[PDB]
C-alpha cells in the first residue's frame, strides 16, 4: 500500500523491482523554413 | 451602331504589385499587398476557369505584366504560370508567381484580415520561440536530475 | 547482452501543451440589399 | 462588430494560452520546489543564503 | 595577487532571445475616386 506519506510504513524489499535508466539523447529540434511564396499580382475592380 | 463586345468591359484595373506574398490555408489562400496594408482570400480553386471570355483585358494585361517583369528581372524570374481567382467581395486577382533569382468602399474588412493575420504570424513565432527555449531548458532540467539522483534514487523517485 | 530499447527508460517531462491562435478567413457583410436601395426612389 | 468579434477572438485565444502556461509554470514551480527541499539536505547553508 | 577580471568566467542562461511586435501605420484607402463618383452621376 502506497496510497501517501501519510500513513506509516516500512518499504525495504527488493527481489523483482522494475529497472528504469536515465535517457540523456533527447533534444530540441531546430524549426523548419518556410517556403513564403510570391510574384507579381494585379488588382480588378 | 456597334457590339457590346469590343465597345465596353466591366473591369478596369486599380492597382499593381509587385512583391506579394501567397500563404495558403485550411481552404483557401491569402494574398498580401503590404503597400496599402491589405489582404485578400479567395478559394483554393482557381474558380476564374474561362478568363478567356473576358477578351478585352487579354491584351493589356500582357502588357503590363511585361512592363512589371521587365522592372523585376533584375532579381526575379517566372516560376510558373499565371492564374486568376475571383475574390468574395467582388474583385479579381491575376497571379504571376516568381522566384527571386539565385546570387550563386466595402473594404474595410480586408485590412482587418491582414491585422489579423500580422498578429496570428506574430503570436505563433514567439510561442515557437519560447517552446523552443523551455524544451532546452527542460532538457537541461533533466540532466540536472539525473545528476542530482546519483546520490539517492529513492528520494528522487518518491518527489516524481 | 540485450539491446537497450529492452530496458524501460523513464520520462520526466513536464508537458507544454500550447495550442495556436487559428486562423479564419472573414467573410464581407452588408446591411441594405440592392434591391431596397432602389426601392429608395424619390 | 467585425472587429469586435476579432478582438474577442484574439483576447479569448491569449488569455488560454497565458492560463495554460501558468499552470504548467506552476506544476514546474512545484517540483523546483521540491528539488530544492532535496538539495538543502546536505548543506541548507548554501541554500538558504541563495534564497 | 591579481584582478578577478582576468580569470574566466561561465555563464548558464538559456537566452530567451525574445521578438517584440512592430507597430504598422493603416494607411486609409478606398476603392471609387470622386472623379470616377462624378463621372457616375449619370
Amino acid at each position: 500500500k502506497s496510497v501517501d506519506f501519510y500513513q506509516f510504513r516500512v518499504c525495504s524489499a527488493s527481489i523483482t523491482g522494475e529497472l528504469f535508466r536515465f535517457n540523456l539523447e533527447q533534444t530540441c529540434p531546430d524549426t523548419k523554413d518556410k517556403y513564403h511564396q510570391e510574384g507579381i499580382l494585379l488588382v480588378y475592380k | 451602331s456597334e457590339s457590346k463586345t469590343t465597345a465596353v468591359c466591366p473591369l478596369a484595373l486599380w492597382k499593381t504589385f509587385p512583391r506579394s506574398i501567397q500563404t495558403t490555408h485550411e481552404d483557401s489562400f491569402h494574398f498580401v499587398a503590404n503597400e496599402i496594408t491589405a489582404t485578400f482570400t479567395a478559394p483554393l480553386t482557381p474558380v476564374a476557369n474561362f478568363t478567356d471570355t473576358y477578351s478585352c483585358l487579354t491584351s493589356d494585361i500582357n502588357t503590363t505584366l511585361n512592363a512589371s517583369k521587365a522592372k523585376l528581372a533584375s532579381t526575379h524570374v517566372p516560376n510558373g504560370t499565371v492564374q486568376y481567382f475571383h475574390t468574395t467581395g467582388g474583385l479579381y486577382l491575376v497571379w504571376q508567381p516568381m522566384s527571386a533569382i539565385n546570387l550563386t468602399d466595402n473594404l474595410s474588412y480586408t485590412q482587418l484580415q491582414f491585422a489579423y493575420d500580422k498578429l496570428r504570424d506574430g503570436i505563433n513565432q514567439v510561442l515557437e520561440e519560447l517552446s523552443r527555449a523551455w524544451c532546452r531548458e527542460q532538457v537541461r532540467d533533466n540532466l540536472m536530475w539525473y545528476e542530482l539522483s546519483k546520490i539517492n534514487p529513492t528520494s528522487v523517485m518518491t518527489a516524481i | 547482452t540485450i539491446n537497450t530499447t529492452d530496458i524501460s527508460t523513464l520520462n520526466t517531462f513536464i508537458a507544454l501543451n500550447l495550442s495556436f491562435i487559428q486562423n479564419i478567413d472573414f467573410k464581407a457583410i452588408e446591411l441594405y440589399s440592392s434591391a431596397e436601395k432602389r426601392l429608395a426612389s424619390s
